[PDB]
């Protein structure tokens, strides 16, 4: 099984609590709550910008990987590569996108 | 770029050798553009720089200057030879000075140009930003300035056709 990708996300079903979609405010923040509801619309495949390679030449080290997804980003001023920056170069086939979809409830 | 001329622009005096005059040190400056668009040029920029050999302000004196009649025309080839996967092109053609009112729409020509590019200062490293331009060295006219000249066939054969005729030459 190690030949395939890892990071298996476990699941959990049958929760003893169900809350409607009107009684949730700031008291249920960051709480795993089981909330149902009808789906209005869905979105297909969206090429989310999650990692873009940039060719650099200063210490024989290519810049990356970066973080540009909607979950978390890296603001300029504190680079993860020990706070380093150099020349950039736009590519055409070194961009690996991540799946991302939004659902209306 | 061969084909049929479609659109034609106006005639504007293009500045070539501007008489740079300075109301101070009284010095002459011979500055040439550098953008692969005029005659002698180099890949640089043409956004009216402020550089000078003596760092003096220069103004264009139109007393003894040299102009150039600039007129850009478009040439589109006929779509009668277009297969099923190719699209015609349209590149502008720069006219000359001694060819005023010699490129009217609805007439075929025969121009000889040189395809070049314009450098851009957008960003640090210049990528694949290269626009289309054509510097025509000579514009030739086939159906306007040129015409089928006569010879020894349009002098004798025309007179003999009206003499030894049959009834009337109108029929």
């Amino acid at each position: 099984y190690d030949r395939i990708t890892n990071h298996i996300h476990v699941r959990i079903s049958h929760l003893p609590l169900v809350e409607e979609l009107r009684s949730l405010r700031q008291l249920h923040l960051n709480q795993l709550i089981r909330t149902s509801g009808v789906v209005t619309s869905c979105t297909g495949v969206l090429p989310q910008l999650s990692m873009v390679k940039y060719n650099c030449n200063k210490c024989n080290f290519v810049l990356g990987p970066f973080c540009q997804s909607q979950n978390q980003e890296v603001k300029p001023g504190s680079c993860p590569e020990c706070q380093s920056a150099g020349p950039f170069e736009v590519n055409m086939e070194e961009t690996i996108y991540q799946n991302y979809q939004r659902i209306r409830i | 770029v061969e084909g049929i001329v479609t659109k034609c622009s106006l005639v504007r005096p293009k500045v070539v050798r501007s008489v740079h005059y300075c109301p101070a040190t009284k010095k002459t400056i011979e500055r040439r553009y550098s953008d692969l668009t005029t005659l002698v040029a180099f890949p640089s920029s043409s956004v009216y720089p402020t550089k000078d050999e003596e760092n003096n302000p220069l103004e264009t004196e139109y007393g003894l200057s040299v102009y150039k009649d600039h007129q850009t025309i478009t040439i589109q080839e006929m779509p009668e030879k277009a297969p099923a996967g190719q699209l015609p092109r349209s590149v502008d053609v720069i006219l000359d000075d001694d060819l005023v009112d010699k490129a009217k729409p609805g007439d075929r020509v025969q121009v000889v140009g040189t395809y070049r590019c314009l450098p851009g200062k957008k960003g640090g490293y210049t990528s694949g930003t290269f626009r289309t331009v054509l510097i025509a060295c000579n514009v030739k006219q086939m159906s306007k300035d040129a015409q089928p000249s006569f010879s020894a066939e349009d002098i004798a054969k025309i007179k003999k056709f009206s003499k030894t005729r049959s009834k009337d030459i109108f029929d």
